[PDB]
């Protein structure tokens, strides 16, 4: 549910969702990352668990609909930068 | 499992010939043939092929005929000519698989159990890689779904052994690009990459639209793999990376600057040397 | 000032001329109160002087450069005043630049009283008059270049400003006018200087390399472009 | 007890002794205790070494996963005081057991190595190379399902 | 054109018992395009950034 | 004396240990080259005097 860019998770937000005290959100992520359900890293000075995923989940129509809408944006940018290169370097493009 | 099916240049140049042989008179869809080649650790080497009389009907999509004796006798001759080739699969130039592929593949399984079908899109000449290699697997689909035949995919790559390589290199000899690349060709290598990445992303979008609009079945697998690619993005906006990018971009500009200066002083020196050259010859003419 | 505004000086112009136009524009810009650009053109105009032929032009430009620089808050280069050709010519300005760094207004007025009249002939008296009521800026720069959190009351002590309140307008004004890069936190009366960053990790070095490479490449084109291969005889 | 030392998870010593101390040290008729952790002088030293061995493994799991764990929170997680835990980490770093830089000022035990620019972008490049591979592999799988589900 | 009598052959009987016939290859489109794939790179290539560790070493070198 | 790479900050009573990054030879080869090409541009002048 993270917005992707804000892949960090404040200790409070994790502790509030699972109604688990902050002292054990530290160990909960410790497990979940232990079995192989995550490939992130844990911070304690800030206690935001930086997250990087290699464990995907099954999808849903709305999830896929949402996943495609993001991808339409991605190809829009990939198309735009392609034009800004082909047009720019037309003489050299050869 | 076959990690790769390296298709040699000669096969795709006989298939093209095979398509032309027939389509020129008997206008028809995919032309089916047999694919010979030597095995390796896991990478199947395709080194030659031949045609097999194949006739099909758009009705019932199972009134076909792939000759057995012609396939048997042909290979009887070829093992005589060269003995390192065993029948390893079949090829058809129809860009989209047919309903007849599974049944016919079962046949070619009678000659090579690990049979791989390589679809050569002879007609198209496009982004690239005109070969698509497929296997046959019958699994319980772990995740509780009907069983069926299906064609699993195997990575395809086009390579060349020494002998064909010499022939191919001369065979073009009029459109080959310089191997050095040079600035002109390197940049075109990137406008080409951008066009592809968009093209691949657009095939992804259409399918996601199809699953989104229901017209296609939610794979439930490989569907979230595309979700894997969607998490592996860089997130460049991160400050610590933003600093580290300017450093390397700045680390390189000071070399293009030193490169630029050397090319300038050499340029001026060449004009001064030339200005002396024509001037000295100018006075010396008198 | 108008004529230069609409007119465009041919870029592919004689070095001799390019040097001249830069001085006249520098003179115009300096009077128009566009100081910062006055230095950039005048220093560039000086750089284009015909090495050692024009003892005069270098004399006058240095005359404006020294006065132009002072009004902007920069103490000019000392190697100037010792040079042979400009030694006695700029010595009249010498006593001035010493005055500004000393900030001894009484000394500054004394010089204008004596050497001031000579300035008029050079066509600079007016610019010096600007300085007399602008000597405070540099000392505001000197304080901002060395101190990084100087309390306002301290600024008043080290710049001779009459009151701690008076400096605030001058301290801000120098801050306001971009002679400093500091922020006056009035909550507790301290002129914080800007925390300088690691530029090499920011985009400044790349931009400086671009203007450099564009000119370097252009030099190659200009050299190659002419190359004046005589029509093969 | 064997599994805990192969389980890549934090194992609190006080939990371990409270859970396995009686069965191991004291023993019983059903559990024939061993002389390794007996009350003898040499046994007790082994018991101190078990607390040392347990602490080290908690360190490695700390090093593998954490990046910046404050000294106190690290102290609580090893069952040591602020000072001792500092020494134990220091003895490890000096012996090159693990990589730690105890920023004693703020109580920070940063683990991640300094990030050189050549690696930072290179790691990003590896992400993109894998992503480009996924896009093709997912495309082929997409072109597969369009063919089969005609 | 296309050749001159090769010496390493003129000795083994040419224009004396066997003569050469100009050899010309009927390559046509739809065949060159399929051979161009022999060394063709791919979309991924051209966006791979090299690696900076050996790039910095190479630039320095 | 360049014994160990660090710095003593007095306002916090701390010794900031750190690692010295290399001298990035590439920039040293460029700075030496700039002076090199600075000398060649001079010798171009002399060819220019001949006119």
């Amino acid at each position: 549910t993270r917005p992707a860019n804000h892949r960090q998770l404040t200790f409070e937000e994790i502790a509030k969702s699972a109604k688990i005290t902050v002292n054990e959100v530290e160990l909960l992520v410790m497990k979940a990352l232990s079995v192989g359900l995550v490939k992130g890293s844990i911070d304690e000075v800030d206690k935001r668990v930086h997250m990087t995923w290699v464990q995907p989940r099954v999808l849903d129509l709305q999830q896929i609909k949402g996943m495609k809408d993001r991808l339409e944006f991605w190809c829009t940018d990939v198309k735009s930068m392609e034009m800004l290169v082909e047009h720019q370097a037309h003489d050299i493009l050869t | 499992a076959v990690q790769k099916v390296v298709v040699h240049p000669l096969v795709l140049l006989s298939v093209v010939d095979h398509f032309n042989r027939i389509g020129k008179v008997g206008n028809q869809k995919r032309v089916v043939g047999v694919l010979l080649g030597s095995w390796q650790k896991k990478v199947l080497d395709v080194s030659n092929s031949f045609a097999v009389p194949f006739d099909e009907d758009d009705k019932d999509d199972s009134v076909w005929f792939l000759d057995h004796d012609y396939l048997e006798n042909m290979y009887g001759m070829f093992k005589k000519v060269n003995a390192r080739e065993r029948i390893v699969g079949w090829y058809h130039t129809g860009p989209k698989l047919h309903k007849n592929d599974i049944a016919i593949n079962e046949l070619m399984k009678r000659y090579c159990p690990n049979s791989v079908l390589v679809i050569i899109d002879v007609k198209p000449k496009d982004l690239g890689l005109p070969t698509e290699a497929y296997i046959s697997v019958e699994e319980v689909h772990d995740d509780g779904t009907p069983t069926s035949k299906t064609f699993e995919h195997v990575t395809s790559e086009i390579g060349a052994e020494e002998a064909e390589e010499v022939g191919v290199e001369h065979l073009l000899r009029d459109i080959k690009d310089t191997t050095v690349g040079t600035l002109s060709q390197r940049i075109t290598n990137q406008v080409h990459g951008l066009k592809g990445l968009n093209s691949k992303l657009l095939d992804i979008r259409s399918y996601l639209e199809k699953v989104a609009t229901g017209k296609l079945p939610i794979n439930h697998q490989i569907i979230y793999q595309l979700q894997d690619v969607f998490n592996l993005l860089p997130d460049v906006s991160l400050q610590e990376f933003v600093k580290a990018f300017y450093l390397k971009t700045n680390d390189q500009m000071v070399v293009v600057y030193l490169a630029s200066l050397i090319r300038s002083v050499v340029a001026l020196h060449n004009l001064i040397n030339n200005k002396i050259a024509n001037r000295d010859a100018e006075k010396k003419e008198g | 000032e108008k004529l230069v505004s609409k007119s465009v000086f041919p870029e592919q112009a004689n070095n001799n001329e390019w040097a001249r136009y830069l001085y006249y524009t520098g003179r115009i810009k300096a009077i128009q109160l566009e100081y910062s650009e006055a230095r950039r053109t005048m220093t560039n105009a000086l750089r284009k002087a015909p090495q050692h032929t024009a003892v005069g032009f270098k004399q006058t430009v240095h005359k404006l450069l020294i006065v132009v620089e002072l009004l902007l808050g920069e103490i000019p280069d000392r190697l100037q005043f010792r040079q042979p050709s400009l030694k006695r010519s700029l010595m009249p300005y010498f006593l001035l630049t010493q005055a500004v760094r000393t900030g001894n207004l009484a000394k500054f007025n004394q010089v204008l009283d004596q050497f001031g009249e000579k300035f008029q002939a050079d066509g600079t008296y007016t610019l010096i008059i600007r300085l007399r009521h602008n000597v405070i800026k540099t000392g505001v720069r000197m304080i901002s270049l060395s101190y990084s959190r100087i309390s306002l009351a301290d600024i008043a002590q080290k710049l001779q400003l009459d009151s701690p309140e008076d400096a605030e307008f001058i301290v801000a004004k120098a801050i306001r006018d971009g002679v400093i890069e500091a922020s006056i936190n009035h909550e507790k009366g301290y002129v914080q200087s800007k925390e300088m960053i690691d530029i090499y990790s920011t985009r400044e070095p790349q931009l400086a390399f671009h203007q450099r490479i564009s000119f370097c490449l252009d030099i190659h084109n200009m050299s190659v472009k002419a190359m004046r291969f005589p029509p093969k005889s | 007890l064997l599994k805990l030392f192969t389980t890549m998870e934090l194992m609190r010593w006080s939990t371990l002794v409270e859970d396995y101390g009686m069965e191991l040290r004291k023993g019983s008729l059903e559990s024939p205790a061993t002389d390794v952790f007996g009350s003898t002088e040499e046994g007790e030293k082994r018991w101190k070494d078990l607390k040392n061995r347990v602490v080290e493994h908690n360190i490695r799991i700390m090093a593998k996963y954490y990046t910046r764990i404050t000294m106190k929170r690290m102290a609580q997680l090893l069952d040591l005081s602020v000072d001792e835990s500092e020494a134990f980490l220091s003895n490890l770093v000096v012996n090159k057991t693990i990589f730690a830089k105890v920023d004693r000022l703020a109580g920070i035990i940063n683990f991640q190595r300094p990030k050189d620019p050549n690696n930072l972008l290179n790691d990003w490049s590896q992400k993109l190379n894998s992503l480009m591979s996924l896009v093709n592999k997912t495309t082929h799988l997409i072109a597969k399902e369009e063919m089969i589900h005609n | 054109h296309l050749n001159k009598p090769s010496i390493q052959a003129l000795i083994h009987g040419l224009n004396r018992h066997y003569y050469s016939i100009t050899i010309n290859y009927r390559k046509n489109e739809l065949e060159q395009k399929m051979l161009l794939n022999l060394h063709k790179k791919s979309w991924m290539e051209g966006l791979t950034l090299q690696d900076y560790s050996e790039h910095c070493k190479h630039n320095e070198s | 004396d360049k014994k160990f790479h660090g710095i003593l900050d007095q306002g916090e009573g701390v010794l900031i240990i750190f690692d010295e990054p290399p001298v990035d030879k590439t920039y040293e080869a460029a700075l030496e080259t700039i002076q090199n090409m600075s000398k060649v541009v001079d010798s171009l002048y002399n060819k220019a005097k001949k006119l």
